[PDB]
Order: structure tokens, then sequence, then C-alpha cells
């Protein structure tokens, strides 16, 4: 591939009627640059034109279309998917070069634009249309079922996942596919031992996304109580071995490193997590999770200024406006100003989409707690926002009571409210006390004022 | 205050899914 | 086709809720806001410009829903405080405050005839409110799990409800019982909005689908694909030709409501939008967002 | 069938599953393992 690559820029400057030599170009350029294929397609587009005005076969146009996919052309790349089907229809009697397979996979990509489009609809239609013409396919089959994935698990995504494995039971990516889907169902985690055991059969072996899976269903078993019982401290060694399984198959996977340093995190080595973090940091930022885990070591450090920064560099992603495990990891030492009015903030904003949770408004009523007890303590403070600190109060006391009527809580009884409702009481008492003083700076100010009115009148 | 805010903290690790790149002929 | 009005900087924080009002009452010249900055700011739409009338303040968290009356110049605010107030227009001046206590409190809809005042609550009742007393006159229930969404039928002979994994509730006003309980969607809606004949229904999941339900027979009219983000909200073109998408990507697909066709997109708000409504023929097009700005869009 | 080999022959896979998970810098692993004796090291 590198002599190809030395023959290519050996050819590619010169014109011994080069024809095709952009065609063998840009076919290694497709592992590497994407845009040296595009030019290379740019004026091969153009070569077929001047010997005679020959039209480009769909397979070019097609390929320079799949280019733009990963691009952000994705407008004439669909121009392109069309004009390809099109000159597909242009190969008349080609039967020989199968323009009609090649418009099969034309429309396989047309239908995986119409998803990047979020045109579902045609989507459907296209992929529909082929598997009524060519049920053999798969990838059909399943993207069909990745959409109504979108849509949820139980449906008929799981039906032609399921099914793409009776029609092919040797497919190994829709068998991952399988478990996948279970992935939805975490009580069903030790059950996954089976639904990942049965490609593991040495043909499809060695699977590293399938055993990272494995390793991936091992951690979810960590922070448990049971890990003084040594239970999780052999699910720690064993995930260990997993990564060092994957460690000596492949040096330069990122996703086991992430284990590593996550599985040696929860074995409280935090200071020797952010290095092993700061490796994957350097070989891609573009995974979501290591944002996440360095910032957990930067709280355990109390770095909160160097965590929740990058936090809302997590929320640069187009995925979700409020994340709400990303919100919880990042309200969890917050003890400044900031981290805690603006922390409110963000727990109103998760709220707001996730109304549902006892944790959070128990996490609210905490921190309208702590910024109660902030401003009537040492506080000789403004008069309105201690007007504002009793009804606050009040609303948590509601919380307290709310949340202690429920039964079901996050596997730990939050009956640690009623220390809070003899908190709040005596927050009451103190708010009495301290309103009266609010009325005394008031009275005082209104006679300071009396002495500035005086000596201008004398001036 | 007394103690700090709950949470089930949990080194998770995602992955990513099949790309499914379009195809090239 | 564009924007005409964009308003900077209209708040402190995040609107989450937008109230345009249609009648002559006034209200087609005002717009009312509601935010995390627990502003209700009612902006006066005058001279075809955006001036703020009124701030409203009170709402201790932040706001969840606000709603003009369609029989009365006054509206009415939501929030997480659970104290559902009720505002006065032409004053700028609190009615009173609807103690939904002690959180069990959702978004409003003012009625058609601005009498009873629909909430959705924690347990999946939906409480209705009257708007003279401030009582919980009588709590519609149907089970499930939370009560996300819903929306009256403007002809007053219809609700609907959106909860929290995809529920939808048909009732008869009328008589507050339930008639169907349909189970298009999967995943959460935040707005539903009946026709303005009250012949169709728009749903808005996290899936970018707008199931499209008939009414009458209460059936599956279709369902239209819309953006990549979590569609948020929605209104009908008031003379029932168009609705509108509001989604989570700052983004906003108009859509046409019989050739289920993005007819026109905004890309304005660069933070995700979140609340829209249209005009009193559906020529202007309000819009909110986390951007805090404005825009209107003229969309004739 | 014929259209199933007909198709996989003529079409091209450059992004798989497994390359995902491998970088695309060169991160090798002995620091990493060199650091996973030396948490033994304090074990």
């Amino acid at each position: 591939r590198d002599i190809a690559k030395g023959h290519l820029k050996k050819v590619t400057e010169q014109y011994p009627d080069d024809v095709e030599a952009w065609i063998e170009l840009a076919q290694i350029l497709e592992q590497t640059d994407i845009q040296g294929a595009l030019s290379a397609y740019g004026t091969a587009t153009r070569i077929l034109q001047e010997k005679v005005q020959a039209d480009v076969p769909p397979e070019i146009l097609n390929n320079v279309g799949a280019l733009h996919f990963r691009l952000g052309n994705l407008g004439e790349a669909k121009k392109y998917f069309l004009a390809s089907l099109d000159r597909a229809k242009a190969e008349a009697e080609h039967d020989e070069h199968y323009y009609n397979a090649i418009s099969v996979t034309t429309s396989y990509n047309l239908a995986r634009l119409y998803e990047a489009m979020c045109e579902f609809h045609e989507a459907e239609k296209l992929y529909k249309n082929i598997l009524r013409e060519h049920p053999n396919y798969v990838d059909c089959y399943l993207r069909l079922g990745a959409m109504a994935r979108d849509k949820g698990n139980f449906y008929e995504a799981s039906d032609w996942f399921k099914e793409a494995l009776q029609i092919n039971q040797d497919h190994p990516d829709a068998w991952s596919l399988i478990g996948n889907l279970h992935l939805a169902k975490q009580e069903w985690g030790p059950g996954q031992k089976k639904f990942e055991r049965i490609l593991k059969q040495p043909s499809t072996q060695s699977d590293t996304y399938s055993m990272l899976a494995l390793g991936n269903v091992w951690l979810q078993t960590l922070h448990q109580p049971t890990r003084d019982r040594e239970k999780e401290k052999r699910h720690q060694d064993r995930a260990l071995a997993i990564y060092k399984q994957v460690l000596r198959n492949d040096a330069k996977n990122l996703y086991a490193a992430n284990g590593i340093g996550a599985v040696l995190a929860h074995k409280g080595y935090f200071r020797e997590a952010r290095d092993v973090f700061a490796q994957v940091r350097e070989a891609t930022a573009d995974i979501s999770d290591v944002w996440l885990n360095l910032a957990h070591i930067y709280v355990e450090q109390k770095q909160y200024i160097s965590a929740v920064q990058m936090y809302e560099n997590c929320l640069r992603k187009f995925y979700k406006h409020q994340n709400t495990e990303v919100v919880l990891y990042l309200a969890r030492a917050l003890f400044k100003c900031g981290k805690l009015q603006e922390c409110k903030q963000t727990l109103l904003k998760a709220r707001h989409v996730a109304p549902s949770d006892t944790v959070l408004m128990f996490n609210v009523a905490l921190v309208l707690q702590r910024l109660a007890t902030s401003v009537l303590k040492d506080e000789k403070s403004n008069l309105k926002e201690v007007l504002n600190a009793v009804k606050e109060l009040e609303l948590a006391h509601r919380y307290f009571s709310y949340l202690s009527k429920v039964g079901d809580k996050m596997r730990f009884d939050l009956a640690l409210a009623a220390t809070e409702a003899r908190q709040c009481s005596d927050l009451l008492s103190q708010a009495q006390y301290h309103v009266a003083r609010a009325r005394k700076q008031d009275e005082e100010e209104r006679e300071l004022r009396a002495k500035q009115e005086q000596e201008k009148e004398l001036l | 205050e007394r103690s700090g805010v709950v949470c089930r903290v949990k080194y998770c690790n995602s992955l990513p899914d099949i790309p499914f790149d379009p195809k090239f002929i | 086709y564009g924007i005409l009005f964009k308003q900077e900087q209209a708040h402190d924080d995040a609107i989450w809720s937008v109230a345009w009002g249609t009648n002559k009452k006034e209200n087609s010249e005002t717009v009312v806001t509601g935010s995390l900055d627990d502003l209700v700011k009612v902006w006066k739409w005058r001279d075809e410009r955006l001036d703020l009338q009124w701030s409203l303040e009170g709402h201790q968290l932040g706001v969840v829903s606000v709603d003009i009356s369609h029989t009365l110049p006054i509206a009415a605010s939501s929030s997480l405080d659970a104290h559902i107030r009720l505002w006065d227009l032409e004053n700028g001046k609190q009615i009173k405050s609807i103690d939904a206590g002690p959180v069990d409190a959702w978004t409003l809809a003012f009625s058609p005839d601005s009498q009873y005042l629909a909430t959705g609550t924690h347990v999946g009742k939906v409480n209705i409110f009257g708007v003279e007393s401030g009582k919980k006159e009588y709590s519609l229930d149907t089970r499930g799990k939370f009560i996300l969404s819903i929306a009256y039928s403007p002809d007053g002979k219809y609700l609907a409800s959106g909860a929290i994994d995809g529920i939808i509730n048909i009732f008869d006003i009328a008589t507050g019982k339930l008639l169907h309980t349909l189970e298009g969607h999967a995943m959460p809606i935040r707005s539903l909005t009946f026709s303005p004949d009250s012949q169709l229904l728009v749903t808005a999941s996290d899936d970018g689908y707008i199931k499209i339900y008939d009414v009458q027979h209460a059936n599956l009219a279709g369902t239209l694909s819309g953006h990549a983000s979590w569609v948020l909200n929605v209104a009908f073109c008031p003379d029932d030709t168009h609705f509108v998408s509001s989604s989570s990507d700052k983004s906003v697909k108009v859509w046409d409501v019989g050739t289920r066709t993005c007819v026109h997109t905004f890309f304005d708000h660069q933070d995700q939008v979140w609340g829209v409504k249209y005009n009193g023929n559906g020529s202007k097009i309000v819009s909110v967002g986390d951007d805090q700005e404005i825009h209107i869009y003229d969309c004739p | 069938v014929d259209v199933t080999r007909d198709i996989v022959s003529r079409e091209r896979v450059w992004r798989t599953r497994t390359t995902i998970l491998q970088s695309t810098g060169k991160n090798f692993s002995k620091n990493i393992f060199a650091i996973l004796q030396s948490v033994k090291a304090r074990e």
C-alpha cells in the first residue's frame, strides 16, 4: 500500500493518458484522507468526457456520494446517489456488470442517507423495496431494525434482529447487535454471558468488540456494597483479566485502556487513572466516556474548576440537551457560590425534562438547604434574600415530607429527610431571629437617610 | 453540608455501534 | 417566508414556555414568556415591534408553562413551585397563586371558554382547576407514570394527554371520562395539539416522529418523521393548514398538515428551541429557546 | 443467491467495527502495562 502511494504520486503528476490513475488513487484513499479521494474523483469525472463525452459509470458516482456521506456534503451526496441510480438505469443491458446489484447497494447507501436526513419514511421505503426483491440481504434487514430500535427494544426491531440471525446465524454483526439490545435490560446482566457466548465459536473469535462488551457488562456489576465481601474484588480482577487479554491482542485499542483505568479507579487509584486516560485523551478526544471519567478524578481532587467545563464540553455533542447523569456527576462536591445557585439552575434544567426522579428532587432540597444555611447564620444580610430564604426552606420541607412518604428510593431509603426536618424547624427559629435583624437594618438605614437629608438641607 | 451530594458514582464505559459506512464499489 | 423580528437577549435565563394571544382582547398585541429566571415578561408586540409591557415575578422556580385565555385578557403561569400563579395583564398584576401543593403540578392550559385549568401530576391524574376558585374541582384520573403534555380541544369537546412514556389518553371534557388510550409512542411526549377543528391531533416525542392521529374515530392518520433531536413544542397554523415543530437541535421545521412536508425550516436560534406559536392567521410565528432570544417568523 | 456474492464482492468495507476500538494514532500498551505492573508493585 505504501508502494501503491508512491506509484500513485509517481503517476498523478504525470499523464501518459491517465484515465483510471485517479480511480486507483482514490481506491486506496478511502482508508486514508477522504478529500484526496474527492479530488481524484473530481478530475476523474472530467477525464471521461474529453476523449469521448462518456457518462461517468455509476460506481464512481455512488462512491463519491458515499464519501460526502461522511462529509458535510449530504445534499449533493443525495444528488450523487440519484444520478447514480439513473446511470445504472442508463446501464440498460449490463447484467454482466449487474447494474441492478449496483442499484441495490446504491439504494442501500441512499436509505442510509435518508436516515441521515432522518427521512426514516423514505428509508423504510427503499429498505422494503430491496428486501422485497432481495430478502437474502441482512444489512437492510437490520438497519430497519436499528430504526425501530431508535423507537425501542421489544419492537420488530428485536425481531428483525433475531431473524437476521435466523437468515444468517453466522453473522457476527447482527449477533453482536442481539446482545446490544440486551444492554438496555441491565437486569439481564449475568444472562448476557450466554447471549455473548453463542458466537464465541473460534471462527468468529477473535471478536474484540464482543469481548470488550463482556468487559463492560462485567464492569457494570461494580460500585456495589459487596466489594468488601471480595466479590467485586474478584469482579475487578476478572475485568482486569479481560482487559489484559485485549491488551495483549491489541495494544492500540482505546476502549480497553478506558476499561483498565475505570477498574483501577474503582480500585481507588485516581492519581493512577488520569495518566492512563490522558493517553486515550490524545489518542482521540471524541470518546464521550473519557470526558466524564477525567472529571470524576478532578472532583476527587475537588478540582471543580477543571471538571465542570469539561462536563459541558461533553455537552457539546448533538445528543441530548439535558443528559441526566452528567449533571449528576457535575453536582458532586460543588461548594462555591456558582457551585450552589447555578448548581440549582442545572438541577432545574434536569428536573424540567426529568421531574420523575426522587433523587433529583432530594438534591434540589439539599442545595436549597445549603443556600438557606448560607444566608441566615453569620448573616447579617439583605432583607429580600432572607425573605426568599423562608419560602425556599418551606419548599424544601415540602419535598422532605413528600419524598419520605414515597417508598422506593435509589436502593437507599431517604428517611434522612427527617433530620433535615429538625434542621429546617430550627432554621425557622433562626429565621424568626434574623428577620428582626432585617427590620433593624431597615430602621437604621431610614435614620441614616434622615441624617443625610438634614445635612443636605444645611448645604 | 454535613455530607456531600449523593450519587451512584460509576466509571462507566460505552461502546460505539456498528458504523455501516456507505459501500464502495 | 423568513424572520421578521429577532429579540436579542429577551431573558436572563432560558425560556421554557411561550404564550402569544390570538384574539383582539389586546393579546394579539402582546406576548407572554415563561423562563428559568422567574421572569414572566409580557411582551407587547406593538407597531409590529416587540415591546416589554410587564415583567412578572414570584414564581420562585423556573416557569414550566404560560398561556393566554381565549375568552379573557388574563394569563396564568406554572412552575416547579407548584404555585400556579394567575396573572392579570392590563395591569401586570397577579390575580392569585394556585398552590398545587406539595409538588403535584405541571404544565397548564387555558380552557377554550377559560373556565377550567388542566394540569399534569406525578401520579398520572389530570387535575382541573377553577380559574375563579383556584381549587381542584376534579382530577381526571387516568393511571400511568407521569403526565407531561395536555391540550384542550379548542372547540371545547375533548382533552388529550401525553404522558412520560408515550401514553395518549382521549377524554370527553363534557363528561370528563377517558375515551381512548392510544399508544403510538414509547418515548416521552412534551407537546400535543388538537386541530383547530379538533379533527386531528399531533404528537411530539423523543423520536422525531410526528404521529398524527384522527380524533373522531381515534386512529392513526399518519406518522411524520422530523428532526434529529427531540421534537419539543408544536402549534397549529390557526387556519388549520400547517403546524410548526420546536426541537432540541437549534432548528424549527415548519410542516404541512396534509402533505407531511417540511415546508420551511429555521435554524436561527443558536441554542435549543423550546416553544412555538403562530399568528392569529399563522403569518407571524413566535419562537423561544435557551438562546434567551426570541425570533418572530413571518410565514405568508 | 447470486445477488449476495454479486454485491459483497464488488463493494468494499473501509470502516468496520474493530478498528473503531483501535486508535488511529499509535498508542502502545507497554506504558499501560508498565503502570499495570507498577500498581502491582504497590500490591
